Formats: structure tokens, C-alpha cells, sequence
RNA sequence: AUCAGACGAAAAGGUGUUAGUUCA
RNA sequence: UCGUCGCAAUGGUAAUUCAACUUAGUACGAGAGGAACCGUUGAUUCAGAUCAUUGGUAUUUGCGCGGAGCUAUCAUCUGCUGGAUAACGGCUGAACGCCUCUAAGCCAGAAUCCGUGCCAGAAAGCGACGAGG
RNA sequence: AUGUGGAACGGGGUAUUGAGAUUCUUUGUUCCCAAGAUUUG
């Protein structure tokens, strides 16, 4: 308790396991990539 | 439980008896050591009691 | 209670967002002096001493990253001394610490922010 | 002044941070350097998520008052042999490298323009003329030493600093045998090592440095502790200020260079917090004396986005490049 | 991370910089700088400020909450599309500036 | 499932239990989340996602079983992560409304939702369309005051969670399983189970 | 003698002793 | 003679910490009470501080703003750790065939002590090293 | 201390400012220049 690492990517329904374990862009060149994709 | 639950549990560590015997044998030495090491008012009270 | 106190804007006159019949509840004393955004503190009704979690805080509250956000006013939602919200329903944004301080206060809140 | 740990307060003479206590080493440890000299590039705050068990912000992004330290790769240009004596630790013999830069040679010369600039010139002569003498000096070190440290000079030329005299610090090679330490330094003589080799950036580095002179107010050497590095960005890397989230390329140098330091061109180390001493100051990044296992050291760094708002002056954008199309076409 | 737009200066807002304001009507206002925040507190009209981008746009001087499944190919295509869109926007802005100057 | 997250009995406030998935919030006890996983997590995913960094996001989560139409105050990155974390069948939507605590405001029973009396009709209809449950604008915090589910969680005294007026906050009522807090009264829990045909 | 000795808290306590006396 | 890069005789010392939510309504406890426990969040007070970013700035006498930089946790860092022990508890074991923490001894064990770390260094403390006839 | 020399200008950048001006940097110009005394060794 308090030292166990819990990953939210494991509990995913993504088709590609690699995509679920890989982060996605958030902001790029002053523009929110995550909010504009 | 209720009432004398602790007494009931006792009725229902065994090494304490062996420890008590060791303490009893060392009690004679402990009394002399405590009396010789006591200082102040406590030393006078212990001497008066003895 | 619930949650751990964190360094934030000690905004909460603490406007009683909770629908306890009081629009404003001036903070009489800080429970456990000022209370951060979402921290319950003793508050004597200013308009309309009881705990008052600051659902909205006029002072800019540094976020988790450090994003300081300032609400319209230092609104302390009225909370009963037990911990539950004294008012039927809180109004305006409800701070995340107010949810931690009292889930009922966040539950009573129409808006949680 | 209540803490007499720092009282009496007197200004530290040497600007360079002095390693009063090097980390302990053993043969099991591989031969490695314990300290690396850096320059106070800047310390803007950059966002980063915190993956920490039990954290209130577990898996939540956090803006962090981190610190960029310009770290030109250090050059080892000599060795010192330390004999364990009942009266202390004595320097047996010092074996310098054959060839030295003008900058490190300048360190010895107060003026450097005086007459002939003869620093180690005959020493360079006898070094090549009699390599066997250096072999005997190396043999004497390996035979009669316990603590081997390496002479290292700063590549200020890479940095945008007016100072020409290369700061020389006696970094200590740690791990392995004394002969192994001598061999590593000998094969590394007249060669430079990046801080990325010295520190892995997951390591907790207790950077030490001299506090600035307030105008005895300030100017005192201090040892920061519990400062894990966040990104040892190399100078050639233009993606150093571009993390995975802010993939768009951006140099660690923000708009308007750095405050009273200029741009960064060489390797740097990213580390949260602040350290004593003003901008562009020689900072002693060194291995931690204690192998602290705090969860902050255990958790890795996953930097969200590097702030690159304007240095000296004021900037409302991460880089001008994105601001070029962000604002309308200028009069020009 | 989302880059908000300033209410007064109409500029990007980065974490740590700027001021965020919340109104009684659940309205969020962002100020790019202290001067923008001071102007907002002074009830300054955004269209009445020469330096404000709102006035520049409406004066002739200038020209998704639905969740979606992640796709690596879509992100890769969008990376080049954003650069192409920015280049096209820059060319259009340059043409507009040249026409305005003439 | 009358279980309390850590020592907090506000199961509904902590988790917005719905038939398809229980909209739990991050910060709850790992064992309690596993307990919620054991009770109804398999049928109703109990992923603890703090909407907008709130541990009581379940109170404010306006996402029901058919549609995760939670308020837009939920973090976009978390919502995007939850969209990948949860199955696409749940109509995940961001309810951009002034009443950010729409889940507390709306008693979004899987059969028929019950929005707040002052809740926006368009926002209620949008939440109703995603949740596939007809909204009923009707304390204002209908979801927080009274637990709502297709199975049936009776109504507040004006009471679940040891007579707490906020039955919805105390009890995480879902069509698959009408969960509640550990402090829920035995008579109240039995009545809720009887209301839920259990 | 861990408060040596050399220059009243002192009554006592000494599973602290050294020698001897008495009864034994 | 001028420097380089170091050792340390000798002092001083610091962080005091708790507080509140999990870890907990946790084992144990009829139960209440409540461990062990685990991180996080902060905070009482005090110390050395950087001055990046921000607030103030303030003869830029540039243009109220105010650069370049300074001050301000008002932007931020930020305060160590291994043995020996006190009481007490034990092991071994005589005296006092056994027994007996103790008498020869040892271990565990205090917020105690010692060192470690930090701050200095001995203007007359030293070593290696480069450059008077 | 005869040089990628240093420094001052002509400046420019950085920002300030909110169309205008200013101030670390400069393959530009020039000044400066093997820059003199004192002190010991």
C-alpha cells in the first residue's frame, strides 16, 4: 500500500495494446493537439 | 465477552512461570543492588522499610 | 473527515453556497486563521458558527500543476458541524477539496468545479 | 542565524563548489566519475505528470520549478595520487596529461599575457621526452595510492561565458581498483566526458555550489540534497525542450536566450528546485553521498512540457516559431 | 494539456503564466498577461484596444467534445496536416497583409 | 453492494455506478475499488477515473450505462483516456453545462433519468439521449439526493447511508447492481434491494 | 574507587571486602 | 617568488517536527477502542538560500508601463545518519554443584552520547604540481 | 601585451513600450596597441 504502481493503461479497451501503452500528443506548437484531433 | 472476561480467558504465556522463578532467584541480588544504588529520599525510604 | 489539507487559496465573508437559507456565512473561525478553497471552517451567517467548505474562492487557487484559478467570490458552502452540508444544495462551482472535505457538500452542489 | 550549522557566516572564497566529501567507493562499483561541473543556465518551471503510488496527484500533471544547468563535457587532463597516512590523506604525486588547453593553462596565469605562457611547457617537453617518467609516476600511484582523482578543466568556450580560464576541479574516479582508476584516466587523458556519461538523470544528484554574494550576507558554499535530475539534455539535441507530449522541436534555450547567461549550446541537466549561486555559475553536480531510496528518487521523470517563455524580458509564447503564424503577418 | 485562449489579448495561455477567472455564470476568462488582466478588471473593450487581437480581426487589418478512439495512423496524418494548414494560413495572412498595405 | 470506499460511505459520490460501467473516481481505496470490482465491477466497469481531479466525481458524473455523458468539467485527457479505457458502446459525452455537478443534479436511472428542476432542458436531453433514459427535470441534486437505477433504489426520505438525505451520494445505484455504502442501514439496504428486485 | 586516595546529604545500605574475636 | 589542486589539527551544528486523510474502523478486541501499518497531502517554528518565472521594481529618466538586473517563498529550492549506550529487558554463567542480565563478559534497547553529513579552516598547518642566477 | 585580442561607438538583437523609441550582441568602424611603473624572487 502506497508503493504499488497502478497503471491506468492496463485497464483499457483499445484495439492495439501498443497504442494503449503509448502516450499521445497533447499540445504542439502552441496548439492543443489532443483537443484538435 | 462480559463481566470478568479476562479472568474467564485466563481460566480457559506458560513461560511466565519460568520467568518468575528466574526473577525470584534474582530478587535477592536485585534487592541488594537496588538498595545500594538508590540515592536521595528514595534510598532513605527503602532503608527505613527494610 | 476525508482527504488531506493542501496549500491553496484561503479565500473562505464566506458566501454560503449551500441552501441553508443563508446567502453568505461570514467565517467566524477556521476549523482545526483561514480556510483554503474547499476547507470547512466555522462560519457565522453573514446574510440570510458552522462549518463552511469554500466551494468558490475569490483568491486564485493554484491547481495541481500550479494553475491559479480565481472564482467570482470566496463562497464557503454551509456545512453542519458533523461534516455534512448544512444546506440542502450548494450553488456555483464546488472546489475539489470541498468534495474531499464533504462528499455531501459536493453532492448537494449543483456545479462541481 | 539561529542554526549554528551555518553560523558563523563567512563568504566562501572559491566560486566553484568544493566536494568536501566524495562518495565512498568499492571494487564492486565500476570505475566512474562522481562529480561533473555545470553552469546555472536557468530554472524556469515546466509541467510534468507525477506517477507516484498514493500521491494525491497520482498520475496527474504537475508544473515543477525545475532547473536547467549548462553542462559542457568535462575534460580529464591529469591525475593525483592520494596515500593514506596516519596524519591524513597526502598527495603522493600528480601526473598531468601531456597537452593542455590554453584555457586551463590560463587558470594558472593571473594575466596569461605576461611574457611566455609557459604553463607545463617544459612539463609537456619532459612528458614526451621521458614517457617512462610518467610511467613510473603511474606505477607509483598504482603501487602507493588508495584514492585516485582526475584533473578536469571546464570547456567554457562551448558556453557563452566571457571567462577564459578553464575551471579546474579534481573529480574523483570511484570504483574498481586503483590501477583500474589510473588506467581509465590514462586512456581518458586529454579527453572529454559528457555529464550524460557521469549521471544517468534517474540518479539523485546532490548538487553543491557557492551561494551568491548579496552585496556577511551570502557568498557561502552550500550543498543541496535530494535533487533528482529530470532530463540530461545534450546540446546537439534540439528536441531537448520537446518532450513526447510537446513533440514539436524546441531547443532548451527559450526565447531571448537566458537571463544574464545567453543561449545554451552544450549539454544540460534538468533538475527540480533551486540551488545556491547566481545564473551561469560553476555548479558541482556530484553523486549523492547517501543512496537515498525515497519514492521521489524511485519514481521516474516523465516530463510533460518544457517552458520556453522568454528569458530576460517577458514572453507569452513557448517559441517565436509557433507565434509567427499565431499572430498576423507583421508590418515587415 | 490544452492551450487556452486569452479573453483580452486573444492569445495562447500556457500553464504557470496568465490568470484564470471564474464568473458567477460558470464563465471562464483567461488573461495572457498582467496588463490584459488589468484591462479586463477595468472593463476595457477588447475591440477598442489597438494591441488586442480582437480589434485587429474586426477592423479589416486581419483576415471536439465527442470522444474518439485513438488511431496511430490518424495522428500521423494529422501531424503533417497541421503543418500544411499552418503554411497555408501563413501564406493567406501574408497575401492579406500585402493587399492591406497596397 | 453496501460497501464503503475506505472509511467513506459515499459510494454513489465516489462512484457513479451504472449497469454498463460504474463511473468510479480516482483516489478511492484500491481494496474498495477491487471490492467494487468484485461486487459489480465485472458487469459494470468500476475504473476509478477522477473527473476533473475529483475523488467525488461519481457524484458529479452524469454518465449512465448507455452513455457516459458526464459533464465537460471532466478532464479532457482523462475523458480521452476513459474513452480508450472503456468500451465504445457507452456513449461518452462531455456535458458542457453551468451545473458541472450534473450527475448529482440528474438522477440518471438507466430506465429513466431525472434531471435537476433547474437543469437545462437541452443538457438534460443530451444526457438523456446518450443514457437512453428519458430525463425528468425535478433538493435540486436529484441524483445526489435519491439514488437512481433501472432496477430501482426507492427514494430519499425527503434514506440510504444510515438515513443520509443524499441517498444517491451514499448509495451507488446501478441497474446491474444497486451498490451502497457500508454505513447504509440494514432496513434501508433491504428496502433498496427490494426496490431493485433483489 | 565509572566522583579513589593523597586534604552533613554520614544515618545507613552494601549478592563490597580484608583480618581477627566470641558462640560454635 | 608567484600560482594550481588537495588533505584537516581544531571548533560549531538543525531542522523541531506533527497533523490529517487513507494505511483504519485495520489485526487484536463479544464489541467499543484500536494496532501494526503505509504513502500522500500539507502545516507550527526556525536556518542557509537562488532572484529562472512572477509581484514589486523605478534616472533604462527608455517609454502610467517600465527594460537589464535587484529584492521579495510575493517565483522557488530548502534543512543527514550509522554505531555505542542510559533505564529497562535478555543470553552466557559463577559466586552460592543448580539457580542467578553480572560478578568475568556479550546482545537488544532513549528523544542520550559518539562519530557521519553540513558550515568553516591552522592570517605562522601541511602535501602534490607548474613557472632567482 | 600585436591579437578569431580587449574596449568605445555606428549600430542591431533581446525584451521594454503598445504607430513610435530605448537598451546582451556585432565577420562594421575606430580606439587601444611589444600597457607603463612598483615590488620582491
Amino acid at each position: 500500500a502506497g508503493v504499488y504502481n497502478v497503471e491506468l493503461r492496463d485497464k483499457y479497451i483499445l484495439q492495439d495494446p501498443s497504442w494503449k501503452y503509448d502516450r499521445m500528443p497533447e499540445l504542439l506548437d502552441g496548439k492543443n493537439v489532443a483537443d484538435f484531433v | 465477552p462480559q463481566n470478568e472476561y479476562i479472568e474467564e480467558s485466563i481460566r480457559k504465556r506458560f513461560d511466565h512461570e519460568e520467568r518468575k522463578r528466574k526473577k525470584a532467584a534474582r530478587e535477592a541480588h536485585d534487592a541488594s543492588l537496588y538498595a545500594q544504588k538508590t540515592r536521595g529520599i528514595k534510598a532513605k525510604l527503602y532503608q527505613e522499610k527494610r | 473527515a476525508s482527504g488531506t489539507k493542501y496549500r491553496m487559496t484561503l479565500g473562505l465573508i464566506m458566501n454560503c453556497a449551500d441552501n441553508s437559507g443563508a446567502k453568505n456565512l461570514y467565517i467566524v473561525s477556521v476549523f482545526g486563521p483561514a480556510a483554503s478553497c474547499g476547507d470547512m471552517v466555522l462560519a457565522t451567517v453573514k446574510k440570510g458558527i458552522m462549518p463552511a467548505i469554500v466551494v468558490r474562492q475569490r483568491k486564485a487557487w493554484r491547481r495541481k500543476d500550479g494553475v491559479y484559478l480565481y472564482f467570482e467570490d470566496n463562497a464557503g458552502v454551509i456545512v453542519n458541524p458533523k461534516g455534512e452540508m448544512k444546506g440542502s444544495a450548494i450553488t456555483g462551482p464546488v472546489a475539489k477539496e470541498c468534495a474531499d472535505l464533504w462528499p455531501r457538500i459536493a453532492s448537494n452542489a449543483g456545479t462541481v468545479v | 542565524h539561529g542554526s549554528l550549522g551555518f553560523l558563523p557566516r563567512k563568504r566562501a572564497s572559491r566560486q566553484r563548489g568544493k566536494v568536501k566529501a566524495f562518495p565512498k567507493d568499492d571494487a564492486s562499483k565500476p570505475v566512474h566519475l562522481t562529480a561533473f561541473l555545470g553552469y546555472k543556465a536557468g530554472m524556469t518551471h515546466i509541467v510534468r505528470d507525477l506517477d507516484r503510488p498514493g500521491s494525491k496527484m497520482h498520475k496527474r500533471e504537475i508544473l515543477e520549478a525545475v532547473t536547467v544547468i549548462e553542462t559542457p563535457p568535462m575534460v580529464v587532463v591529469g591525475v593525483v595520487g592520494y596515500v593514506e597516512t596516519p596524519r591524513g590523506l597526502r598527495s603522493l604525486t600528480t601526473v598531468w596529461a601531456e597537452h593542455l588547453s590554453e584555457e586551463v593553462k590560463r587558470r594558472f596565469y593571473k594575466n596569461w599575457f605576461k611574457s611566455k605562457k609557459k604553463a607545463f611547457t617544459k612539463y609537456a617537453k619532459k612528458y614526451a621526452e621521458s614517457t617512462q617518467s610518467i610511467n613510473r609516476e603511474l606505477e607509483r600511484i598504482k603501487k602507493y595510492c588508495s584514492v585516485v582523482r582526475v584533473l578536469a578543466h571546464t570547456q567554457i568556450r562551448k558556453t557563452p561565458l566571457a571567462q577564459k580560464k578553464a575551471h579546474l576541479m579534481e573529480i574523483q574516479v570511484n570504483g574498481g581498483s586503483v590501477a583500474d582508476k589510473v588506467e581509465w584516466a590514462r586512456e581518458h587523458f586529454e579527453k572529454t566526458v559528457d555529464i550524460k556519461s557521469t549521471f544517468e538523470q534517474n540518479e539523485m544528484i546532490d548538487v553543491i555550489g557557492v551561494t551568491r554574494g548579496k552585496g556577511n550576507a551570502g557568498y557561502m558554499h552550500r550543498t543541496q540534497l535530494n535533487s533528482k535530475i529530470y532530463r540530461i539534455g545534450a546540446g546537439d539535441d534540439a528536441k531537448n525542450a520537446s518532450t513526447d507530449f510537446d513533440a514539436t522541436e524546441k531547443r532548451i534555450t527559450p526565447m531571448g536566450g537566458f537571463v544574464r547567461y545567453g543561449v545554451v549550446e552544450n549539454d544540460f541537466v534538468m533538475l527540480n528546485g533551486a540551488t545556491p549561486g547566481p545564473v551561469k555559475r560553476v555548479l558541482t553536480l556530484r553523486k549523492s553521498l547517501l543512496t537515498h531510496t525515497s519514492r521521489k528518487a524511485l519514481e521516474p521523470v516523465s516530463l510533460k512540457w518544457i517552458d520556453t517563455a522568454s528569458k530576460f524580458g517577458h514572453g507569452r509564447f513557448q517559441t517565436p516559431a509557433e507565434a509567427k503564424q499565431f499572430l498576423g503577418t507583421l508590418k515587415k | 494539456m490544452r492551450v487556452h485562449t486569452c479573453y483580452f489579448c486573444s492569445g495562447p495561455v500556457y500553464p504557470g503564466h496568465g490568470i484564470m477567472f471564474v464568473r458567477n455564470d460558470s464563465k471562464v476568462f483567461r488573461f495572457c498577461r498582467s496588463k490584459c488582466h488589468k484591462n479586463f478588471k477595468m472593463k476595457r473593450n477588447p475591440r477598442k484596444v489597438a494591441w488586442t487581437k480582437a480589434y485587429r480581426k474586426a477592423h479589416g487589418k486581419e483576415m471536439r467534445n465527442v470522444p474518439v478512439r485513438y488511431d496511430r495512423n490518424v495522428i500521423a496524418t494529422t501531424l503533417n496536416a497541421m503543418k500544411r494548414v499552418s503554411q497555408v494560413h501563413a501564406k493567406r495572412e501574408r497575401l492579406f497583409y500585402k493587399k492591406r498595405l497596397a | 453492494l453496501r460497501a464503503q470506499f475506505e472509511n467513506s460511505n459515499e459510494i454513489g459520490v465516489f462512484s457513479n455506478l451504472t449497469n454498463s460501467y460504474a463511473l468510479v473516481a480516482l483516489g478511492g481505496s484500491e481494496n474498495f475499488y477491487s471490492v467494487f470490482e468484485a461486487e459489480l465491477g465485472d458487469v459494470v466497469p468500476v475504473v476509478h477515473t477522477t473527473i476533473g481531479g475529483t475523488r467525488i466525481i461519481g457524484r458529479l458524473t452524469c454518465g449512465n450505462r448507455k452513455g457516459l455523458l458526464v459533464p465537460s468539467s471532466t478532464t479532457d485527457n482523462e475523458l480521452q483516456h476513459l474513452r480508450n479505457s472503456l468500451p465504445d458502446p457507452v456513449k461518452i459525452q462531455r456535458v458542457d453545462e453551468r451545473l458541472s455537478a450534473l450527475g448529482n443534479i440528474v438522477a440518471c436511472n438507466d430506465y429513466v433519468a431525472l434531471v435537476h428542476p433547474d437543469i437545462e432542458r437541452e443538457t438534460e436531453e443530451i444526457i438523456a439521449d446518450v443514457l437512453d433514459v428519458e430525463v425528468f427535470r425535478q433538493n435540486v441534486l436529484t441524483g445526489s439526493y435519491c439514488a437512481l437505477s433501472n432496477q430501482g433504489a426507492l427514494v430519499h426520505p425527503r434514506t440510504i447511508n444510515r438515513g443520509s438525505d443524499v441517498i444517491g451520494a451514499g448509495l451507488v445505484v446501478n441497474d446491474w447492481c444497486a451498490f451502497a455504502g457500508l454505513d447504509t442501514t440494514a432496513t434501508e439496504l433491504a428496502v433498496c434491494e427490494s426496490i431493485f428486485k433483489l
